[PDB]
DNA sequence: GGAGGCCAAGATCTCAATTTCGTACAAGAAAT
DNA sequence: GACCCTTCGGGAGGTGCATCCCGGTCTCGCTTGGCCTCC
RNA sequence: UUAUCGGCGAGACCGGGAUGCACCUCCCGAAGGGUCU
């Protein structure tokens, strides 16, 4: 069992971007700050260990077997307790405290389970968070607008009969009369919580009611809009995300790793390699990266780690120099021990 | 150039070279804990404790006198915006009232000489004269406008180690007003 | 179903141009930079996404056909779900527990609505930022000025009947007082917004209360000009374009591309080569481009790339190599059981 | 609705130039610069453009033709509206509902309208 | 066949609730 | 083979629209006998 | 320092949709000239 340190950069092909609940707010879209709103954003390990974990479990998928026409030999308990650890059986064996060797042999016998854990089951990969290369390195991204796509062009217009002609005209007079009612009862919303920065707590209650109430107005005034329930054309929010070519430096660990859970781990980034797509805004494209990590392992007791080799991912291909690498990977293949059912 | 790359080793490993290299400064200090504060000394020439001959402050007790007025967390922020450098009308106005309840010389160290300007700007004079550091002046003719006939001195950046006093030797100014710190800008 | 990623050139053969709200303020129509203020500007990934949209969109449109009088099957409706994901209708639910299995009928069925997915369906197409490779790739063009036909050109005051020279006369006259008193009122109300500057919340607010009220005074101002309610010379503020032959990387996907969507996708590029405007600005010709692109194709667990072919946009032609593309266009055109009515 | 590409060349017969507000400065007039101080200058298509869209106006008056005395039909609104594109009398608003399929028709009656909007 | 070794029950409950560091000057050279 | 003399003034916009929603966990800080294996 | 001793821990992709676009001529005026095998 060795401790291997994938050290490294992940350079940014196509802007990176993440949705963390607890980082926006109404203020707009932000991406998550280390610590401060005047902080560099980074992104989180959490988004990059869940597609690492459904890359692994993708390679686990083709490793057994697509049988049938594709149908893969496992439930759908299975199938979350790999990519998740959720188990909505609740059949997992939970390990009660004091077990000796607690999953030894469901590690032994599951590599991907060891690697990414379970609840109860420590998992061995740790999956760090991408911090940014110097300052600036992010931006506001997406924004743009909705545009009616027959006010844009009149082409598209020959395409639509009469009837059709007249909808759009009953559209547009629809959005318009709402959009100004909408507007008057958001201004009135905007001065409420202008009221808010007087915060005298008693009044806070009746703040939140009155605004509440006010926002209940504005969805009942949009759900009388009978052509279109949203207005079409409306600005997009940006979303904040690193820039291409941003250098986030990124620390994975696998603490206790056999050459099976390891090669198991190196399978997986070749798999993510496919589509190296981190976080969302997948749209506009958006998590394309190219990586770049050097392995090192740390025998304990030495002074130093040793470097067992560096996997470079490319849109040019996955680049994995070193002959631990290999034995790793080679091992994880040739291994037919796992046994990944319930 | 910079100490981008650490330049600083390289004067260190001169001072070494020498016999013995006295570093010395009235200011060679950031607490008053010899070893606290004088680890910047430790920490940008590259020379250590084993190397450092001693790291020692010598205050005396009994030196002048001195009464501290300070500023306190209440008082108008200094800048109602500071990247685009804009001082906040409210603490000129607080700094200029002060100035003028002062009721001898005085010597006025702002950190910038555009602090100079704006702040010599607000003040109507009512005070006797009142002595301004242009932008890329030299201090010693104020210095020398100030002996004959002391006053209110304004000068940014100045200092240097020099101190506007009289001709036969005396304190000719009860009064040191520093309006803000001089706060480093920051640098990318 | 396999991933394929478009990487390849676009060069501008006139500038390119785009307003994205965020990025443009008070200055005029500035380029998204990519990052900060004077980070190096890209051309949103929105923008050509959309682009690429309604290509494929009015693709569909053909491929459908029209009636005799030249009207399309489709629904209003239909085509606002088909070119911009929204439906006016409001039958597309988010998260509803009876769409799991949705996806793979209305992806065989609606191969656009798949490529380009709606609220709820993830798009199979990711359309990357385009990315200039040199520096100072951009600039501020369009810079003019709006000038009065009658006195650049004097023979158009004889096509103008007595009694209309005479309006000209009070038009001219009209712009030129209202036009001083606009200048009166303007550089007052610079004068105080430099002088809210260095100004105290309370009086800051005070300050912006009068900088809108002598906005309302423009305004009135400007009413009270019977002949024009605009003035008709005036300089036009230039817009922040990407220069002629300039080279932007771009980098589109299409995730687990089956051979339709993958068609349905090159046709689209071929249509959109037919006008291959990218941005707006379509006074000036901005928007118009000569982009290659080589798709390469990359199986899971496998360390290299193939490239399918390379899909060259000329303004002689466009060219595609490789059998591959050339097959998945055939699918898509030999494809008849699309039902795009979703 | 057929998309024509004019793509061609402008020889010099006499010296083309054009003073691009933003190009010049006070160190002197210079051609707008395809992109920064030392790009390539180019002519802009917004001079082109006016000068096309005068040359269509002209036409268009010459084809609907001058009375005995020598003017126009047109007011100075639609002549505005024809060359310059600025509306005299208000009569111009945008993404208006009205307007929806109003503007196949205009562009029919009013080639002019529909060619330089 | 008495020593481990795992597993279920025992009736009750205290208490608490969030909005953005630092903004410059010099003096003085045998040069990189 | 020495200077000349460096121009004004215009005029700087108008609108539209700012989404829908998920779904917020297990624990456990102690002792005892009952039952089940089993050295 | 009214003693001595005690890692709180293990799991989770927040993602899914959008062309921001639509109009403008920046032009109007001029001799750079005269002297010397």
């Amino acid at each position: 069992m060795r401790t291997l340190n994938f050290n490294g950069k992940i350079s940014t092909l196509e802007p990176l971007t993440v949705t963390v609940k607890n980082a926006v707010s109404t203020s707009g879209h932000r991406l998550p700050r280390n610590g401060g709103f005047n902080a560099a954003p980074y992104f989180p390990g959490t988004s990059i260990r869940g597609t690492l974990r459904h890359a692994a479990h993708k390679v686990i998928v083709d490793r057994v077997g697509l049988n049938a026409d594709g149908k893969s030999p496992f439930d759908l308990a299975e199938h979350f307790m790999l990519a998740q650890g959720v188990d909505i059986n609740g059949e997992a064996e939970t390990f009660a405290p004091g077990e000796i060797n607690a999953g030894a042999e469901l590690r032994s016998k599951n590599p991907l389970i060891s690697l990414f854990g379970r609840w109860g089951l420590s998992g061995k990969v740790g999956i760090g968070n991408a911090i940014p290369d110097g300052d600036n390195q992010w931006g506001m991204f997406g924004g743009g607008a909705r545009s009616i796509m027959f006010q844009r062009d009149e082409s598209l217009m020959e395409f639509l009969e009469t009837d059709q002609v007249d909808r759009l005209e009953r559209l547009l007079e629809e959005q318009a009369e709402a959009s100004v009612d909408i507007s008057q009862i958001k201004t009135e919303q905007d001065a409420l919580k202008k009221a808010m920065k007087s915060a005298d707590k008693d009044t806070k209650a009746e703040l939140q009611i009155k605004v509440r109430e006010l926002d209940e107005k504005i969805q009942a005034r949009k759900d009388q809009k009978q052509e279109s329930r949203e207005s079409i054309r409306r600005p997009i929010d940006p979303y904040e995300a690193f820039i291409t070519g941003a250098e986030l430096s990124h620390r994975m660990s696998i603490k206790n790793a056999t050459d099976e859970e390891a090669g198991l781990f190196i399978s997986a980034l070749i798999r993510f390699a496919a589509e190296p797509r981190f976080g969302g805004h997948a749209n506009h494209n958006c998590g394309l990266v190219e990586a770049h990590w050097t392995v090192t392992t740390w025998k304990p007791g030495e002074l130093v780690p040793v470097t067992l080799g560096e996997i470079v991912i490319t849109p040019n291909g996955v680049e994995i120099t070193g002959d631990e690498l290999f034995a790793m990977v080679k091992a994880f293949n040739e291994n037919q021990s796992f046994d990944f059912t319930a | 150039i910079a100490v981008n790359p650490f330049i600083g080793m390289n004067v260190g490993r001169y001072c070494t070279q020498w016999r013995s290299a006295l570093l010395t400064s009235a200011t060679l200090s950031i607490t008053s804990t010899p070893e606290t504060g004088m680890e910047w000394l430790c920490k940008a020439l590259g020379l250590t404790s084993d190397t450092i001959s001693i790291r020692k402050i010598f205050s005396p007790d009994v030196y002048g006198s001195m009464k501290l007025t300070i500023a306190g967390a209440d008082f108008p922020k200094v800048f109602n915006d500071p990247k685009e450098q804009i001082f906040s009308g409210q603490w000129l106005k607080a700094v200029v009232e002060q100035l003028s309840c002062i009721q001898g010389p005085a010597l006025v160290l702002t950190a910038s000489h555009y602090e100079t300007r704006m702040i010599a700007n607000q003040l109507g004079e009512v005070s006797q004269p009142v002595y301004i550091q242009k932008a890329g002046q030299a201090l010693s003719e104020i210095i020398k406008q100030y002996q004959e006939k002391p006053g209110i001195l304004i000068s940014a950046g100045a200092s240097v180690g020099v101190s506007p006093r009289g001709e036969n030797g005396e304190q000719i100014f009860q009064d040191l007003i520093i309006t803000r710190i001089p706060f480093l800008p920051p640098d990318r």
